[PDB]
């Protein structure tokens, strides 16, 4: 166990456990879950409180016009990878005057994340991103992992017990293609309402929906377009 | 441009300097003061580009206030004048030089009193009575008509008096008001304020 | 020698009204005594309630646009609010005192609608100072237009002429007619006219062409 | 073991923040409550000597004309936040001639309330009340040395914090009032601390919209005091 | 010129068994004197002088840096400096501001540590050595010191009629020089002793 | 979670070195600070003449300007760098903004050098903890002491090194309102804390004061076996 | 375990790093070196590992300039990366002075070389123990270093195996008085006595200093010399 | 451009006029050069814009720092001082800059002088600009220390016009401010035509 | 327990290297300085006598350094010479800055602070080596100084070195002088000195050396001295030690 420390040391059996521990730590961050239409990409996260008086910590926040990202694991590591995300829009917005694909900006995340990941003197980044954007062919959702490793999908859920809207992915996958924008996001919710203990509901304070479309700019919202969101549902069934 | 005079004697310093701060038309400040006083027996005088006196009296008159207060005991006016001219020579070759002509006035408790002499070229010197600007002439040939090494101090208040009153006879500039020090086995004596009207 | 600087001309004008903001510019770029196009509209839409003109060194036009733009966007993302005018008009004066040792040599006009929801036009000098006038000429044709823009809007030099507030069309017509009479005797100025207007419901854009000499 | 920054546990988590958080815990209380009519705050000061100058101690220092703060934990840390806070506020308001809102002001304070890197120092030990009134009336603003912010209603932070919080969501709701608030936490106050409440013990930071200036009450103190 | 700013002339005459430096007394600015006493021969160690002619500002910068070099060259190795080991320092301190120079014209005179044996040479303002028997100048005026030593020296010469040679050659040259004049300072060492004489010059 | 390093913090949230550096101020020589309301004054003791060598060199007190008196407790070496440092502090304040140095800027220099210095990678912080007083915003007294950690703290009267804890309870019986000025008071107050003292074996006592506008003035051995004298006079006078 | 490494003290005695360095420069091949009168004579020993070495490949006597000697008792490939250094060092003296620089100054500098390298802590010193000799200003001079540093100055001295035997060998059959030959005598005298008996002109290598300078002896001439020297 | 500071008994008066041109073309009428650094500082504009807003503008930020360091109100001869040593860091380099720095002390008025030559000196009557010359002469023919308040004020108001009158490198409205003891006020703004009706007969 | 660097502190607050620093300066050379005006003396006690060196460097711990000022040296050896040439390059960079000699305390006090700076930082090797120091001045006269690992350092009139000089510094308590400036009676007491704290049987002059440092119309010279006054000094004080048998 005294080779379970560092980052460089690779361990007897090959399996860095720094990467795994820092996996671990990816998995206590709230629920969300990201899906795409063919024309709309939709992540849904949710809040979480220090107390009752207190305000919810957001989690979907803004990154560029066409793009949005989620997250789950530490906050200075989510906010350094945000500075340096705008950075690299607004880049390129400068330099070529056109927005980005969005698989060369996390092929940058990735050789960002890769020395922290290689060398000494710095820790993994614990970080949960669900990234939707809109290059010339249509939506992406990708994710991440401190391994940088990212991940092409049409459907993910990390956070803690993401599992059972893993399987609600599963089991309607086939659905998501073909719907418009209203019950895309009720399927997001109908994933998000099974990330939960089923003795307590969904309210509107917890919830936060990021809508992006081919032609509607990135928005995020909090219960005022939510409650129009949080209407057209049903029980569980209990 | 003006000129601040820095007289030596037996056991006493005679500098003077002028209360005049123009620009280039107009009299500015007519009640200016020059002079720098550095320790309990040391003083300089300061004539150049106008930024660059304040620098000077910054750098050399807290540098040898921090020397003061970390020994515990005044510097030599020689140490002192070699301190200057060793900043001003190294300030020359860069690119910000200084250009500014000063003198320098001390006593010690073993040499007893001192002049040193500058130039906008980093220059020492040890002399008895010095010169700057156009008042340099125009004092340098009264002064070494009438220099006496074993001088009292009245005789040579009344040849700064009489040369004065050469100076507001024979030049273009103004000059109104001179400031007068003095040092001595005491310290800084600063005599009455030397002006004259003129008709 | 290489010249760093050549100059493009143009013409800028702009007006303080009750609750609007009016700024209209020829689309006129030239060189020397050469044409290079009719159409390039040195008006610029930054928010809904902000509108720059840049005359003078064509490329630090759009540098200093383009900059401009990258620094509307870093305050949103970072403040969650659009800037004001005269917020904006702070960092344009900062930005060009930051490169004051090799300046933009561009004249820059901001107008726009303050918080109360009135006009504001704050001129500018190529070295970068700044005041919230009504009215400004801006480029080659200037001398040609501010002493008509006194007798009018400032009514000055007159006699029993008392003030109306400026309106909104009579204003329209007081552009096009500048810009026709400053067209019948400036080289750089002619073919087109972009108009803008900033409301207090957003920015209304117009086009008026011009002898095409 | 745990044994340094650079080192995730087999379940989560620094195990160095933990020990910053309950490096909290070794402070003096302080309590701020936001009101709509305004934000007061409170806090103990734990006056040792006589000799011990009480108006000497700083917990409420003034970043803005309209911002306060208050500390909680390590003095000279939160002594370099406020320094770099004062720095700030200063470049937003010649930036853009206007106040920097306070929670862009926390945004800033606490991007490098977690950069804490010795290579490519430690991390911070305070955690930090932030009140102040921006364009949507007053805010009042909690941090932490995690760099988790988040928006509080009425925050109790440092010794006994528990019972603070206990007690304080026992009496309040969203509609209070200025000085019904300023009892509330006063009471709340007197019963954390250990000796008897007078002028040297407490100070309080109010902030109004109206009433920008001062985010301070002197001697009058003592009547809010003496009317309990 | 640059070297005419504030004048300057050294002379060094090598004798039989002994060696003489004499040099100027006037310092001032290109026409207004200011003072009679500055001294130009410095004392670098026993028995070995060296003259500057020039900018009065860079030859006392090089002498005490020249100074600082020596003392921690004779401390770091007790004995004392021979003559070449002074000439490759100077040369070495010169070139180090190769495009940077400072303007003066340096003179070394002393004898041998071991023997009597004497030693003239002369730098440039770069740093180029250059070794005689008879003479070395320098300064601004040049070529009245040439004429009047090629005029006056003779090879074998006791002290006295090198003192008076010496003599000569620098108060003719000096009255014909006018940027540098107002008295002259006379240095005549030897193995027994140094002897240091002030002459009555024009103070014209 | 160890004594090493300086670093990281303690399971329950400390820090050891921070803690641990005030142990060699707390074992080190008293000196001892009071303020009067025109005229200041301090003092050190434990002067250990040690018959053969001169004691002019140990001067525990000193200035950085004519303003300011210095004092200082744990090891001399840190009081050694840190007071010529913050004399070159002084005078480039001075060569900044032309006021007479304040107190308060020049206390928060030193205490903020000294925790930036602990701060950073393996610097061994400074072990002492210094006496900053001064009277400059109209003759106003005051005294400001430091830490390792490097908190300045404002007081009005002032003991540390060896026993700080009697010292400084001394003054809590004896620091009545009417105390100056009164400078006579003043003066038998600076004599009854040296009297008070740990070991206050009378020639070993060393003090300095300030009329707030004066120098820095060391007085004589005889001047105050007078104050000690008059002192047990006080005494007798009790019985 | 402890000292590991180079940055603290022992809790009495000296540095361990140090000693272990010494320890090794001591477990090295065995020299002397004899300065006389007129000269200063410098010897190895140097056995080839097996009979397919050459001997005209490494050099153990290696002149710094014209009229310095210089040779080691301890590890070859440290030893070369310091005459180097000191190679270099003597051309900036010779650069600086235009004058060949004397011994003293160079066990100055090379002193100081080992001993900043001795310098806390990343580094190992040097297994590397020196012989300088030279004939500068008439008197010849025979300084010996050390890893630590340090320098001495020596009538006679050895270093390697057995090299306080030949010590007590030089302190009886030396003196102070000899010349060059006699000195090449006793020096291969006290190399015989604890180097293997089968010697050569290869075995040896030596290397002398006149007043003329610096001369490196051949095998010519030595097995002129020590065919049966007594 | 003109400018004009002087201080007396009742605080210091500070005027100046308001035109700024651009070579032989008249820029503006309306340029407020008189720059408010703080509710105790008042600095002027005096050759060259863009050099006299930053410097002072980053003069009052320091200031604002200095106060919120130090509990306390800043001198005025500090901040001349510090203004002075900001600008000296770019001489030769080609900054114009000669503003004025003005506001109350503990010593009571103060009056510094600023340039970007770095001329720093305190004194009791200055004027900078182009016609400054005009306004030296009608002060000191109008100066003394015990002047009223409308009497200084008509004064300025007097200078501003002879030199506006005077040079062409001046005009617009004369702007008019006085510092207190507790802190300075905006007198009046007056345009020059009101005035030479006023004055003129 | 708490060993491993120099930084940071053992929880007392005492320290680890300063105390090992000291304990490394008592196995060295012994050297001494005496109460003298008009003069100023230094002993040394030779190391390594074995008799195959040569002596040509006339001196092995005193190192005359500016001009008027010497150094005893005690401890490891290379560090001595490292702090030397720099303590020259110090002094000799004050008489390049001023044109005067260095008036030695800012000298002691700025060759402290070059200990110390190695005291603080980490992880570095302070110097394990206390020095002594004689000069004259402007201002003092003939001085006497103990430089110390730690940066501190003693204005004394007769020094101390470790455990070879703790019984040298009680017999000068116990045989202080005051008010003979008479620097035989001074070279006597060292002579007296170590003859009993070195266990040199009968002193033999090739153990000893002697440096001294007197005022001479200008010039301060430093006289380290040769051996034949060194023999009859041997003689005289062995005279005084047939005065002292004479109660016999």
């Amino acid at each position: 166990n005294q080779y379970d420390n560092d980052v460089t040391v690779w361990s007897p059996q090959g399996r860095i456990h720094q990467i795994e521990y820092a996996m671990e730590a990816v998995k206590q961050g709230s629920a969300t879950v990201g899906l795409k239409s063919k024309t709309h990409a939709v992540l849904v996260a949710l809040k979480r409180a220090q107390s009752e008086l207190a305000a919810h910590q957001k989690k979907i926040l803004h990154v560029d016009n066409h793009i949005g990202i989620s997250i789950a694991g530490l906050t200075a590591d989510a906010r350094l990878l945000c500075n340096f995300m705008r950075q690299e829009c607004l880049d390129s917005r400068f330099v070529f005057d056109r927005p980005l694909p969005v698989s060369r900006l996390v092929s940058l995340i990735g050789s960002k994340t890769q020395i922290p990941t290689q060398r000494y003197g710095r820790r993994p980044y614990g970080v949960g991103l669900l990234i939707a954007g809109y290059d010339d062919m249509g939506p992406h959702i990708f994710q991440t992992c401190p391994s940088a490793n990212y991940f092409d999908c049409r459907a993910m859920s990390i956070g803690a017990r993401s599992q059972s809207a893993r399987t609600y992915l599963e089991r309607h996958m086939s659905e998501f293609m073909e719907c418009n924008l209203n019950e895309l996001v009720k399927h997001g919710l109908r994933a998000l309402r099974e990330t939960l203990p089923a003795e307590q509901d969904l309210t509107t304070k917890n919830v936060s929906i990021g809508i992006v479309g081919k032609d509607l700019e990135f928005t995020i919202y909090d219960d005022d377009d939510v409650s129009p969101f949080l209407e057209g549902l049903e029980e569980r069934p209990q | 441009m003006e000129y601040l005079i820095g007289i030596q004697g037996p056991d006493y310093v005679l500098v003077a300097s002028d209360r005049v701060a123009a620009s280039n038309i107009v009299q500015m400040k007519d009640d200016h003061d020059k002079m720098f006083k550095m320790s309990e027996k040391i003083l300089l005088l300061c004539v150049g580009e106008a930024g660059d006196t304040v620098q000077f009296a910054e750098y050399i008159q807290k540098n040898v206030q921090l020397y003061k207060m970390r020994n515990g005991y005044e510097l030599s006016p020689t140490a002192a004048a070699n301190f200057t001219r060793r900043n001003l020579a190294d300030c020359l070759r860069s690119r910000t030089p200084y250009h500014v002509n000063l003198l320098l006035a001390g006593y010690d408790e073993h040499e007893g009193p001192a002049l040193y002499y500058m130039d906008y070229l980093a220059a020492l010197a040890k002399a008895p009575f010095a010169a700057h600007g156009y008042g340099a002439f125009l004092t340098l040939s009264i002064l070494d008509r009438y220099y006496t090494p074993t001088i009292s101090r009245e005789r040579a208040v009344e040849l700064l008096r009489k040369c004065l009153e050469e100076l507001q006879k024979r030049f273009i500039l103004n000059l109104p008001t001179f400031s007068v020090r003095i040092i001595d086995k005491n310290g800084i004596h600063d005599l009455d304020n030397i002006s004259f009207p003129k008709q | 020698r290489f010249s760093p600087y050549v100059f493009n001309g143009g013409t800028i004008l702009a007006i303080a009204g009750e609750d609007f903001a009016i700024v209209a510019s020829d689309t006129r770029l030239s060189e020397g005594f050469s044409i290079h196009t009719r159409d390039s509209p040195k008006c610029y839409k930054l928010t809904d309630k902000t509108v720059i003109g840049c005359s003078g060194f064509h490329g630090d036009c759009l540098t200093l646009t383009k900059i401009i733009e990258a620094r509307l966007k870093m305050y949103k993302h970072s403040n969650n609010k659009a800037m004001t005018t005269g917020a904006i008009a702070a960092m344009l004066s900062t930005i060009l005192y930051s490169r004051r040792f090799f300046p933009y040599y561009v004249y820059n006009i901001i107008g726009g609608l303050d918080e109360e929801g009135k006009g504001a036009v704050y001129s500018f000098d190529p070295v970068g100072s700044y005041q919230r006038d009504s009215f400004k000429a801006g480029g080659s044709a200037s001398a040609m237009l501010q002493p008509l823009l006194d007798n009018q809007v400032g009514f000055k030099n007159m006699q029993n002429v008392e003030h109306v507030p400026l309106s909104l069309d009579r204003a329209m017509r007081l552009v096009k007619d500048v810009f026709i009479s400053a067209a019948e005797r400036d080289v750089y100025t002619g073919d087109a006219l972009r108009i803008c207007i900033v409301t207090k419901e957003g920015i209304r854009e117009e086009t008026v062409s011009l002898r095409k000499d | 073991y745990d044994r340094g920054v650079n080192t995730f546990s087999p379940e989560g988590r620094l195990f160095q923040v933990e020990y910053a958080i309950e490096a909290i815990k070794l402070g003096s209380t302080a309590i701020g409550i936001q009101t709509s009519e305004g934000v007061c705050l409170a806090v103990e000061k734990r006056i040792t000597s006589p000799l011990m100058e009480p108006s000497s101690i700083e917990k409420i220092v003034e970043i803005d004309a309209h911002i306060g703060c208050a500390m909680s934990g390590l003095i000279a840390d939160a002594k370099t936040l406020i320094d770099k806070a004062r720095v700030e506020t200063q470049n937003h308001w010649f930036t853009y001639n206007e106040t920097m809102t306070v929670e862009s002001v926390t945004q800033a304070v606490s991007n490098l309330a977690l950069q804490f890197g010795e290579e490519d120092s430690r991390p911070f030990g305070v955690a930090l009340l932030f009140g102040g009134v921006d364009e949507k009336g007053p805010q009042l603003f909690h941090m932490d040395p995690s760099g988790t912010f988040v928006q509080c209603d009425a925050r109790a932070i440092g010794s006994a914090s528990e019972g603070a919080q206990s007690s304080l969501q026992e009496v309040y709701h969203k509609s209070m009032t200025l000085k019904e608030a300023i009892k509330s936490s006063l009471i709340i106050l007197k019963q954390v601390m250990e000796e008897k409440l007078n002028a040297t013990n407490i100070e309080l930071a109010t902030v109004q919209p109206g009433q920008n200036f001062h985010m301070f009450t002197k001697e009058e103190l003592e009547e809010v005091i003496k009317d309990i | 010129s640059i070297m005419s700013y504030n004048g300057g002339a050294v002379m060094a005459m090598k004798g039989k068994n002994c060696v003489a430096i004499a040099a100027d007394r006037r310092f001032g600015i290109q026409a207004q004197m200011v003072t009679t006493d500055f001294q130009k021969i410095f004392p670098m160690g026993d028995r070995l002088y060296i003259g500057l002619a020039g900018l009065a500002t860079d030859v006392q910068t090089v002498a005490q840096r020249l100074k600082f070099r020596l003392n921690l060259y004779e401390l770091k190795e007790g004995r004392q400096i021979k003559p070449y080991t002074l000439m490759s320092m100077v040369a070495n301190l010169l070139y180090e501001k190769r495009f940077g120079p400072y303007y003066t014209e340096p003179v070394i005179a002393g004898l041998d540590p071991k023997t009597f044996k004497p030693f003239i040479c002369s730098l440039d303002l770069i740093g180029c050595p250059m070794v005689t028997d008879d003479f070395v100048v320098s300064g601004t005026c040049a070529e009245q010191m040439y004429g009047m030593c090629e005029s006056l020296w003779e090879p074998n010469m006791d002290p006295d009629h090198l003192f008076e040679t010496i003599s000569q050659a620098m108060l003719n040259a000096v009255d014909r020089d006018a940027v540098s004049g107002m008295g002259v300072i006379v240095h005549i060492i030897e193995k027994d002793k140094i002897t240091t004489r002030t002459l009555k010059a024009r103070m014209d | 979670s160890y004594d090493r390093a300086i670093t990281v913090f303690s399971p329950d949230g400390h820090l050891f070195q921070v803690e641990y550096a005030q142990e060699a101020v707390k074992k080190g020589s008293t000196a001892v600070g009071v303020r009067g309301r025109d005229i200041v004054v301090l003092g050190v003791e434990k002067k250990s003449v040690a018959k053969l060598q001169d004691e002019r060199t140990v001067r525990k007190i000193c200035a950085l300007d004519d303003n300011v008196c210095m004092a200082f407790a744990g090891l001399t070496a840190d009081a050694r760098i840190v007071i010529n440092r913050a004399r070159v502090e002084c005078q480039s304040h001075r060569l900044t903004v032309e006021d007479p140095v304040t107190v308060e800027y020049i206390t928060r220099y030193i205490a903020s050098l000294k925790q930036r210095y602990t701060q950073s990678n393996g610097r061994r912080p400074f072990g002492i903890s210094a006496l900053i007083v001064g009277f400059d915003f109209d003759g106003t007294p005051r005294l400001y002491q430091t830490d390792p950690s490097g908190t300045y703290h404002a007081w009005k009267a002032n003991a540390i090194g060896r026993g700080a804890k009697s010292v400084r309870e001394f003054l809590e019986k004896n620091y009545t309102d009417e105390a100056i000025e009164t400078d006579d008071l003043t003066i038998k107050l600076v004599i009854k804390a040296l009297l008070e003292v740990v070991q206050s074996g009378g020639k070993n006592i060393e003090l300095a004061v300030m009329r707030r506008d004066q120098s820095l003035k060391i007085l004589n051995p005889e001047e105050i076996e007078k104050y000690v004298a008059e002192i047990e006079k006080e005494k007798e006078e009790n019985e | 375990g402890y000292s590991f490494s180079l940055t603290t003290f022992s809790p009495s005695g000296k540095l361990v790093q140090i000693e272990y360095a010494l320890a090794a420069v001591a477990g090295g091949a065995p020299s002397v070196g004899i300065k006389a009168a007129n000269g200063v004579v410098l010897a190895t020993e140097k056995k080839q590992k097996s009979i397919l070495y050459d001997e005209r490949s490494v050099h153990k006597v290696e002149p710094i300039t014209k009229h310095i000697g210089l040779v080691y008792s301890g590890m070859g490939p440290d030893y070369r990366v310091l005459v180097h250094r000191a190679r270099k060092l003597a051309q900036q003296y010779y650069l600086v002075y235009q004058e060949p620089i004397p011994t003293a100054q160079l066990v100055q500098r090379v002193a100081s070389v080992m001993q900043e390298y001795t310098q806390s802590g990343g580094v190992r010193p040097f297994g590397v123990s020196l012989l300088i000799c030279g004939w500068n200003e008439g008197r010849p001079y025979l300084f010996q270093s050390d890893p630590s540093g340090a320098y001495f100055a020596w009538k006679a001295t050895a270093m390697g195996k057995n090299y306080v035997n030949g010590k007590t060998f030089l302190e009886k059959r030396y003196n102070e008085d000899l010349e060059l030959e006699d000195a090449i005598h006793t020096a291969i005298l006290t190399l015989k006595e604890s180097f293997e008996g089968q010697m050569t002109e290869d075995n040896i290598e030596v290397g002398i200093c006149n007043e003329a300078g610096f001369r490196r002896l051949t095998p010519t001439e030595v097995k002129d010399y020590l065919a049966a020297i007594a | 451009t003109t400018t004009l500071a002087f201080k007396f008994r009742h605080g210091v008066i500070v005027a100046a006029d308001s035109r700024a041109t651009a070579g032989a073309y008249i820029a503006s009428q309306t340029v407020k050069k008189v720059i408010e650094i703080n509710p105790y500082l008042l600095g002027t504009m005096a050759g060259g814009a863009a050099d006299c807003s930053f410097w002072e503008r980053l003069l009052a930020r320091q200031c604002r720092i200095y106060e919120l360091r130090n509990k306390e109100r800043i001198s005025v001869a500090a901040a001349s001082k510090l203004l002075a040593n900001m600008v000296y860091q770019y001489k030769g380099m080609g900054l114009s800059m000669g503003t004025m720095i003005c506001g109350w002390d503990k010593r009571g008025p103060g009056l510094y002088y600023v340039d970007s030559e770095g001329n720093r000196i305190s004194g009791a009557t200055f004027s900078v600009g182009s016609g400054s010359v005009y306004a030296y002469g009608v002060m000191d023919r109008g100066y003394s220390y015990d002047l009223e308040v409308e009497q200084a004020y008509d004064l300025a108001r007097r200078a501003i016009y002879q030199a506006t009158y005077r040079d062409a490198y001046s005009g617009g409205a004369v702007n008019l401010y006085h510092v207190r003891e507790d802190g300075w006020i905006r007198v009046s703004s007056d345009n020059v035509a009101d005035l030479h009706e006023k004055y003129s007969g | 327990r708490y060993d491993s660097r120099t930084t940071i502190f053992s929880p007392e607050g005492r320290l680890y290297q300063v105390e090992y620093a000291m304990e490394a300066i008592g196995h060295a050379g012994t050297c001494l300085g005496i109460l003298a005006n008009d003069g100023v003396l230094l002993a040394a006690e030779r190391r390594n006598i074995h008799k195959l060196l040569d002596e040509v460097f006339f001196s092995e711990k005193i190192y005359k350094l500016n001009e008027d000022m010497a150094c005893s040296v005690a401890g490891i050896t290379s560090d001595a010479n490292v702090l030397t040439n720099e303590l020259r390059l110090i002094a000799q960079r004050y008489l390049l800055q001023y044109q005067e000699p260095i008036p030695c305390e800012q000298l002691v006090t700025a060759l402290c602070d070059i200990k110390q700076a190695y005291t603080q930082f980490g992880g570095k090797r302070p110097f394990g080596v206390s020095l002594l120091y004689i000069g004259w001045d402007k201002h003092y006269g003939f001085q006497l100084y103990q430089s110390d690992p730690s940066g501190n350092y003693g204005g004394w009139k007769a020094t101390c070195i470790g455990n070879n000089s703790a019984a040298a510094v009680s017999m000068l308590k116990q045989d202080y002088k005051e008010g003979e400036m008479t620097l035989k009676s001074a070279l006597a007491l060292a002579i007296k000195v170590l003859n009993k704290t070195m266990d040199v049987s009968k002193l033999s002059a090739e153990k000893v050396e002697i440096a001294t440092l007197t005022r001479e119309n200008g010039k301060t010279v430093i006289r380290v001295l040769k051996q034949k006054e060194v023999e009859q000094l041997i003689k005289k004080h062995e005279e005084e030690e047939a005065k002292a048998e004479r109660e016999k």
